[PDB]
């Protein structure tokens, strides 16, 4: 997987 | 004081990096993902739903003589892909690389979403964005860095991520042997709680540098580089056979292709991302389509300088009263 750490 | 810890890729693509963190007394060592794009230090724990734990190392506060429940505090967070976790809070001693903070808020997960369960190598996250983003309620908590700052020799941390190799997170000092040339510093906006800065432009391969302001965040917790569609299209235009695939979810390119470098500006200085750093391998095992490491931010709302970009540099996160970011070649 790819990661996308907070909107 | 200072600290220094090695961070290691979790896989052969550098999808994320893990750093060992000691929590409690006696120490329980967990491998956390250091994330400059969030502000919670949370861990799998003895309280995490059992079915949601698959291989991770857990924190067990009852086995730590220094742990104390932070009564009434809860936390809940979501990340950029909708993955999430939530739980309760302990205070305990936390050490990174030899640097110790007492009374750090350690957020113990009761619940984690599927994408967390599925990654056995990541035991939790250590947030390094501004403490204004911390999700603990009713009393917001400080980050490990904000807690350590006053003890540090200099109120900085540095990220030196490796390409297909380990790197280093340093706290409290700048290792002048870790980079070449000079460090170029640039202004940070903390208005959204991120390490937000503005790049001065870009170049594709040996092409002319295009001067243009690109606002974005330095996010160690993001794998790829997410940039405006204009910029991204100009990159992939220089790769034969590359295309944006709706079904795959971004730009793909033939595995047989050689990728050009991508340069971003930091002030009057330039950081070159080699082409190899932009290859994220086959979309599925055995495919001859590969996933690109530069993708559009158009769906997101912000540009993100994630690990693809950051690993091409020595990056200084300067947490002085007026924060700044520094970049050097290495």
């Amino acid at each position: 997987s790819l990661f996308h750490x907070t909107p | 004081s200072t600290g220094s810890a090695t961070t290691t890729p979790i896989d052969s693509l550098d999808d994320a990096y893990i750093t060992p963190v000691q929590i409690g007394t006696p120490a329980q060592t967990l491998n956390l993902d250091f994330d400059t794009g969030s502000s919670d230090l949370w861990v799998f724990s003895s309280e995490t739903t059992a079915s949601e734990v698959d291989g991770q190392t857990i924190y067990t506060p009852s086995k730590s003589t220094t742990a104390k429940l932070l009564s009434g505090a809860t936390w809940s967070i979501s990340y950029g892909d909708g993955s999430s976790s939530s739980g309760d809070v302990y205070t305990d001693t936390v050490s990174v690389g030899g640097l110790t903070v007492t009374g750090q808020a350690v957020e113990s997960a009761k619940k984690v979403s599927s994408s967390f369960t599925e990654d056995s190598t990541i035991d939790g996250l250590l947030g390094l964005a501004f403490s204004t983003l911390n999700t603990v309620s009713p009393t917001q908590q400080k980050t490990f860095f904000d807690n350590a700052k006053a003890s540090l020799d200099s109120p900085v941390f540095t990220a030196d991520l490796g390409y297909h190799a380990p790197g280093t997170y340093n706290f409290g000092f700048i290792d002048t042997t870790a980079y070449t040339g000079s460090i170029t510093y640039t202004a940070v906006s903390t208005k959204q709680g991120f390490w937000e800065w503005t790049s001065t432009g870009y170049a594709v391969g040996s092409g002319t540098f295009k001067s243009t302001s690109i606002d974005g965040i330095a996010d160690t917790g993001t794998t790829l580089l997410y940039l405006p569609a204009t910029v991204v299209s100009a990159y992939w235009a220089q790769v034969s056979g590359a295309k944006s695939s709706s079904s795959v979810g971004g730009y793909v390119f033939p595995c047989s292709a050689t990728l050009p470098s991508f340069t971003f500006g930091v002030g009057s200085a330039r950081i070159v991302i080699p082409g190899d750093y932009i290859d994220f391998g086959p979309i599925s095992t055995g495919s001859s389509s590969c996933f690109g490491g530069i993708q559009s931010s158009a769906g997101i709302g912000i540009n993100i300088f994630g690990d693809v970009a950051l690993k091409a540099a020595f990056v200084v996160f300067n947490g002085a009263t007026t924060p700044t970011l520094g970049f050097a070649s290495k």
